[PDB]
């Protein structure tokens, strides 16, 4: 596990830049993220992931935008630090409402000896703006895991401690942060509505629909709720060690896991939060019960080849393991005749988390698994 | 909340009152958002001419580019050969992005491998990566040919592709007879079309350089067709169909239409169709080589003219009436085959559609962008239709291509209000369509965002987008369309005129307000 | 007032303030218009279920029909034969309307003549009109054939076509050997498809009834194809292409695709292509006859089975995957030719697009209308796509056709919420889409008005229209599309999925309001 | 072409016709002589079409329902008979109007009795009464009903007049029976006459005893303008800028109340003389209302007509007319400066229904274009009397021209532009000659007034100078 990829074999694994720019930093909406290097890396990742956010794109939000230094031969030969400084000045000129800048390094940045840290410090002092250099060169590591680690280190070193000596924020005993939820199709919103219906206050939610001020406010919360453990465990343990903030993993995939996680989260607070959790569970019971009643008979006994995701499949009467469904590879299984659905990287539908997301998940599973198109692969004359 | 009978996706579920209240609380309490009046002020400022002047003063910052990197084009070129596996020497994330891009555009499996060069290879090079990757690829996927390109990492550290492949063959990792053409495709030079050109030149050189002694020009009575970077299967199909109608022997080199349109019959086909190695070997024996997209096939033209001794005709992309006519006439002259009556009837039918739609098409203002050859063909066809291509943007265009497009525009009275931009991105085009509003935009799916911006200024300022080009991500099966020949011209004409009519229908749907012009007959 | 630099057509010239004030003064001073609140109240009432109950109680009034009269279909059938003039015995206003209708649909010249029966012929018949018209038509337009239909006037007064043509031949107005097939096409019976059936039966009877002695079934190794009332030239083309790919000899009787798609090359061609008289004469010698649209070719079926002794197969319209498969298998069985690999690959590619777009197509609710065979083929294809055809309307359908469509719907889980309406017009459908809102409408250009009405209730109540059928007046060159076979299924699927995606893009274009779901990749 | 050339051409085209057809068609083709004031000496019109010759004439139903009655927005018009006639004429004419369709306006809707075999055999009067009841039930805001007869109505012995009377008395609603059966007459002209008679008999005199309407000395009605693409609005804005009050404007954007108020106006301004001369003469005879023809096609004709209209009123109206002319002079002067250089010396052949073949000449001359051929589908001899003074010397005049006749005329004349209907548009587009639809304005317009002149000049330039006309010959052929 977590070893080097065999050369010459196809694989889904991205690079460190994909794990840093595409996952951790890109969803931050009020910041501008410069893909430092040639044009390709920024072009292919532009609006590739559905990290949903609320904002005015191009004015105060920049998630779906592509900011790049567009490296040429002269930038490779003579470096791009002067180009980086000029680009930062131009970004300040043309996008005055940005609340910060991150510089995500592509591969040639780590090979030509460019010092983006010094440029970041100098320009941040000059413009009184947070400029975060991220050394997420794609060749670093073996997958996006090192990209997540480098991006988390950048968050810790440049953003997280910005309000360490600030006490103006008024805190409540029910302060929680949502860490590692990237709001794929609005997953983080579906989780946050349930959390606030419990009486909890979600002070911070990042990266998905996340702002830099929320990241700075994260060290002020009472509890951290980590959705994606493998991409945010470093920052969670850092916050536990430095600020003494406990963290826990929450699983809002399927009604059973959602109920269990809500009760576990309420167990970390007083009795009022527990009573509110019981109220939320009672309120949402009929809705997911109706969803199960409608869709479970259509999905009972179906085998899925893929815990986090097992709960929702089992809530629909589906067996998890000739698979009837499998949770770049999508089209390969599609052409083999097996219905396929992305259970954690879906590019079209959502959300799937929470009680509202469970209805969409059940509808999508019934739609894909029971579609007549899978019954027509063989010509009647063959 | 959700109703089981009517389930809401993210839209419009998050428009519910409770979600609205939660989002408002999140924004007001912790996001530290700018006031909405300030946001409106800045947005209005971004639509002004002062902001356009600031935007066009950019030297270091690129915003929303309209181009990709060379290895993407190299992979697309490699996919056009029979049982050929695209192989990108360098980092794995590049191949992941290439495959994701091509899957999203074509909605088909896309085969590509990497040797997964890592931090260690950044010091000692990727020789071992090359050997292991070639061996593993040949053992696992059994290709008849491995076409090798490079990522920016391999080009920066100066990996010698030729020496690495020779060492791999010498030490038994791959057989000495296995065809492994290679091309250096630096992503900091040119764009994806440059990568296509480099890969095609590498493959042609690999198969023809050392065996030119027994080659006689015109001995096989065929015409070589190099399509260039092409993402419409209909273009390959229309070129093949037009040449078959003419009775012209042809060899379409780098033909990927088969592998990008595999049927769904319960079986996954890794390879399908493509140019065979025999056709590449026999290519110097053709009468001539026709480059469909000459403005990004310059290295290919140099190799074909210098090595194959083929008198490559000075032909524009066969786009629109006049250029399709010129391409057909040149093919007739080269092959000696007269243009058949079927092609004449197709041309006449295109002219008939032009005369039927000229009233709605005349005077319409278009901003447009894409690759150089496609952009100039679209401009030529728009000028043939009586349209005005006011904003012509080509990120990967050069000065000579700009001069050629300016010459094309000056030859028409409808190119008077036209300006050609090279090295500009889609933020520049956003400023242009705000300060000098065209009737429509023509480009890939990214332009949709520009449309959104225009709609934010007002319905009267909205510039609708017409999706012709690469990549198209928000529509399905548009990659099966045709842009070349009379068939492509007919498809483009239908798309343009029906977009105009759809916009008019939308603008006149208001009952008792604008529906006096909601005409049944248009 | 007009600016010479930017001239405004009626829209938005009449949106100017001076024109607005002039219209307001005209309305307030002299029109005695109902108060706007009363108008809004009446509109809201018309959108309700009580209004639908009153609307469906209609027995004598028809509002916005979805059908034409028989001689229009008779003219379309006559246009499919070589050098054949449609000749409508009756009043000239009918022919003017037929020609205008077909001109607006096809955007091509439509040749048709009338004998101009007037008040005098209302008391003596149109025998002299028939003689003079036949002589003048033959002398002026030089046709090889004159195919005679009737208007409602000649049907009411009881003009005997057979006796009139025989007398015209007897007194020497036309040569006795000149082919003059006739058909009674009463406009108060059936619809335009009935007229097509009547005209085709008349022509076939004229050419084959009295020469059946020397006819042997299956002596020319051909399959007769009767397309019926067809207004998509792509359908003729796809049928011919699929039959030629299979290597099957065929005779497409009443083929108008050439005369309806003549090129623009400087000359006018009154006649082009068409079924030859030898084809109709040799039709009884075919292996069998296949009716592409059996539900309006019943008289033709009776004649072919009774006279030609052809065992006409029980085939649905070759629309969609299953029915195209059935048509191809039946053709293979009749001709003995195996289905080639190209058609198998085409079917697989259609299935591939179905798999690609099923996520966006599944569960979508459609209200569709048109002719019986087209409607049922569309319903079958929508069921194959996982769509729900909630409102199925066929103004010219019958009880047997409704029973067949209900049987089709009961065989699919996606036809559970589907209702079939026969004899109902587009006012009924407007009530249906107001009370039971579907996601989309599918039909001809008339449905655009329904869309307008829905938008008047609100943007959330708007039902967008997808223009598939006849006639399409507000879009250009849609008559060149295909609805038959795998190619037609692919075109229909692309249109449907891209309409859904366009609607989703329009609904999510609102910046900071709904653009969180304005996804680049769909 | 000289006069002898035109005469020889006419003979050569008539050569192919049979003796009866050739003899009849000879009297309908002529060479213009502007000095002749009696067109009966050179051309014969308003005669029956020759059978089987591909004519362009419509029927009486088209001239009544499609032209005169259909544009009345607040009325519901029933195409009485089989479905075809109503279906083909639905929304095919661009009579622009303001209203909420299906609630208070019904112009683009198709109301029909949808006659079946039983209705033919046993009549349709009971079905007509039931249909009227259903119309009242489902469209309560309709201000009147017209019943336009199709061909079978007059042949099966149906009595729609009695049904109209009974239902109108029962529902207190104006029900106008129009016997516009298509076989009546020879063209749409008799349809115009029948519709005008129906207007006079059932609608026009409704407010004869009503004096509650307040009249002013500057009260005018616009008769015969059907608002094709907004033409009537562009004329009405010019008329009202002149100080006149346009009380009535029918049929285009017309309401039944305006028709009822027409007898109260001081002047009648007739745009289409052919379709409304009957009602204009009746109003002059009965209410003593003077009527006169105006031509707002092209700046010269528009200015002349505005001055002629202002001359019928006091000096204040003339001063306002001069003010309007001065205000609009720079606009049409700029339009001319832009488009006349691109249109100078281009020859035009026209063939439209009954008014436009002579009315639109002035605007063509305003742009520098000469008209060499003109003709009518259904015009009477008075229309040709007005036409010969407008057409140039030795120009071709054709009445009820056939497809072959006009095709040969175009082939042997070679004009730069042709203005006719949709049934010849693609015929002449395939011959490589630019074509402009002169009925619907090619889905453009308006063409009346100064704004209409700007649109007309832009359309003429865009069609005549379009590159598509230079590409009809393949470069290899
Ligand atoms: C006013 C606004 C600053 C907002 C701010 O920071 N307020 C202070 C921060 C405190 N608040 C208001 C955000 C919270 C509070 O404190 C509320 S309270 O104190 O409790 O009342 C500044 C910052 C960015 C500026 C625009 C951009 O340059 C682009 C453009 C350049 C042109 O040359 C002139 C026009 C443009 C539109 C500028 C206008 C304006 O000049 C903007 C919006
Ligand atoms: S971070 Fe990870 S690959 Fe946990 S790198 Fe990847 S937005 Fe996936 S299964 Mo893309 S460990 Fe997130 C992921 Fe999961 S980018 Fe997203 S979908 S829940
Ligand atoms: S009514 Fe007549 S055919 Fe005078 S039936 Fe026809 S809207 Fe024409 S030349 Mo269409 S006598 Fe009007 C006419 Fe002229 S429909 Fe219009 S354009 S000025
Ligand atoms: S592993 Fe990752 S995505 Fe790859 S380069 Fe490296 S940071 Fe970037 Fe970039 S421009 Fe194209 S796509 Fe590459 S070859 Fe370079
Ligand atoms: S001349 Fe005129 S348009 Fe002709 S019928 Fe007569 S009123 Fe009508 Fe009607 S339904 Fe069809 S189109 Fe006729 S055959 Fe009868
Ligand atoms: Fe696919
Ligand atoms: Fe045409």
């Amino acid at each position: 596990s977590n070893k080097k990829s065999q050369p010459g074999l196809m694989t889904i694994r991205g690079c460190a830049y994909a794990g840093s720019k595409g996952v951790v930093w890109g969803p931050i909406k009020d910041m501008i993220h410069i893909s430092h290097g040639p044009v390709g890396c920024g072009q292919y990742s532009r609006a590739g992931r559905r990290n949903y956010y609320i904002g005015t794109t191009g004015v105060n939000a920049f998630v779906t935008m592509n900011f790049t230094s567009d490296f040429q031969e002269k930038d490779i030969v003579f470096g791009g630090d002067k180009k980086l400084a000029k680009l930062i000045d131009e970004v300040e000129t043309l996008f005055p409402l940005n609340k910060g800048i991150s510089v995500q390094s592509e591969c040639p940045i780590g090979l030509i000896g460019d010092d983006i840290e010094s440029v970041s410090k100098v320009k941040g002092a000059e413009l009184s703006k947070t400029i975060v250099p991220v050394r997420c060169e794609g060749f670093r590591g073996v997958s996006q895991s090192l990209g997540h680690h480098i991006a988390n280190d950048a968050v810790r070193d440049w953003v997280l401690g910005k309000r360490d000596e600030d006490t103006t924020f008024a805190s409540t005993p029910y302060d929680v942060a949502i860490i590692g939820d990237y709001n794929i199709g609005g997953d983080a919103w579906s989780s946050r509505i349930l959390l606030e219906e419990m009486g909890l206050r979600c002070v911070a939610q990042w990266s998905g629909d996340g702002s830099i001020s929320e990241i700075e406010l994260t060290p002020k919360v009472k509890l951290n709720l980590v959705h994606c453990y493998r991409s945010m465990n470093y920052i969670s343990r850092h916050m536990e060690e430095k600020y003494g903030i406990p963290w826990m993993e929450y699983n809002f995939f399927g009604p059973t896991k959602t109920i269990e996680s809500l009760r576990a989260i309420a167990a970390k607070f007083d009795e009022s939060i527990q009573k509110k959790c019981e109220e939320v569970i009672a309120k949402y019971k009929p809705e997911w019960e109706a969803v199960v009643a409608k869709y479970r008979p259509r999905l009972e006994g179906k085998r899925v080849m893929l815990r986090h995701v097992i709960g929702a499949y089992e809530d629909l009467g589906m067996e998890v393991v000739k698979p009837d469904l499998i949770g770049k590879e999508k089209f390969i299984f599609q052409k083999m005749g097996i219905p396929f659905r992305e259970m954690h990287s879906w590019d079209y539908s959502g959300p799937y988390h929470g009680f509202d997301g469970f209805a969409i998940f059940a509808r999508d599973m019934d739609m894909t698994l029971n579609n007549p198109c899978w019954k027509k692969l063989q010509a009647p004359w063959e | 909340s959700q109703q089981v009978d009517k389930i809401k996706a993210s839209y419009p579920l998050f428009l519910d009152q409770d979600y609205k209240d939660m989002l408002a609380k999140k924004r007001d309490g912790f996001e530290e958002k700018y006031p909405q009046d300030k946001i409106d002020e800045v947005f209005q400022w971004t639509t002004t001419k002062e902001y356009q002047e600031l935007n066009f003063q950019r030297e270091a910052l690129t915003v929303n580019p309209a181009k990709a990197c060379q290895p993407l084009g190299a992979v697309l070129c490699a996919l056009g050969f029979e049982k050929t596996m695209p192989y990108v020497h360098g980092s794995q994330g590049c191949v992941a992005y290439f495959r994701s891009y091509f899957n999203r555009h074509f909605r088909e499996p896309v085969s590509c491998v990497s040797d997964s060069m890592t931090e260690d290879a950044a010091v000692f090079g990727g020789q071992q990566n090359m050997k292991d990757g070639l061996q593993n690829c040949k053992a696992t996927y059994k290709p008849d040919m491995i076409a090798v390109s490079t990522t920016c990492m391999a080009e920066v550290i100066g990996d010698d592709l030729n020496a690495f492949i020779n060492n791999s063959k010498k030490e038994g990792f791959i057989p000495d007879e296995f065809p492994v053409p290679f091309a250096h495709t630096p992503s900091f030079v040119g764009s994806h079309v440059t990568g296509w050109d480099n890969m095609f030149e590498g493959i042609a050189r690999y198969f023809t350089l050392k065996s030119m002694d027994d080659k006689v020009v015109g001995s096989n009575k065929k015409i070589n067709i190099v399509p260039g970077f092409e993402t419409y299967l209909g273009n390959f199909r229309v070129i093949k169909r037009m040449l078959s109608e003419m009775g012209v022997g042809y060899s379409l080199l780098s033909d990927p239409e088969e592998v990008l349109d595999t049927p769904a019959d319960g079986q996954f086909r890794m390879y399908a169709g493509g140019t065979t190695q025999e056709e590449m070997k026999d290519a110097p024996n053709a009468l001539n080589t026709v480059l469909l997209q000459p403005w990004h096939l310059e290295k290919t033209k140099k190799f074909v003219e210098g090595t194959w001794k083929h008198e490559v005709p000075k032909l524009n992309i066969p786009m629109g009436l006049d250029w399709t006519d010129e391409f057909l006439m040149k093919v007739s002259e080269i092959s000696g085959q007269p243009i058949p009556a079927s092609l004449t009837k197709e041309r006449g039918r295109l002219v008939d559609m032009m005369t039927d739609s000229h009233t709605w098409l005349h005077g319409k203002r278009f901003a447009l962008w894409g690759d150089p050859d496609f952009v100039m063909g679209l401009v030529k066809f728009l000028l043939e239709l009586g349209c005005e291509p006011v904003h012509i943007l080509c990120h990967n265009g050069n000065k000579r291509w700009k001069k050629a497009v300016d010459a094309i525009l000056a030859a028409s009275p409808y190119g008077k209000n036209a300006t050609v931009y090279i090295g500009k991105d889609l933020w520049h085009l956003r400023s242009l369509v705000f300060t000098d509003k065209p009737d429509f935009m023509i480009g890939n799916s990214y332009g949709k965002f520009i449309q959104r911006d225009t709609l934010h200024k007002g319905k009267e300022f909205e510039v609708p987008l017409i999706r012709i080009g690469f990549p198209i991500f928000d529509r399905h099966h548009l990659h099966r369309s045709t842009t070349l020949g009379y068939e492509g011209a007919m498809q483009i004409l239908t798309t343009l005129v029906n977009s105009i009519l759809e916009r008019l229908d939308e603008e006149t749907r208001g009952m008792q307000a604008t529906d006096y012009n909601h005409d049944l007959v248009r």
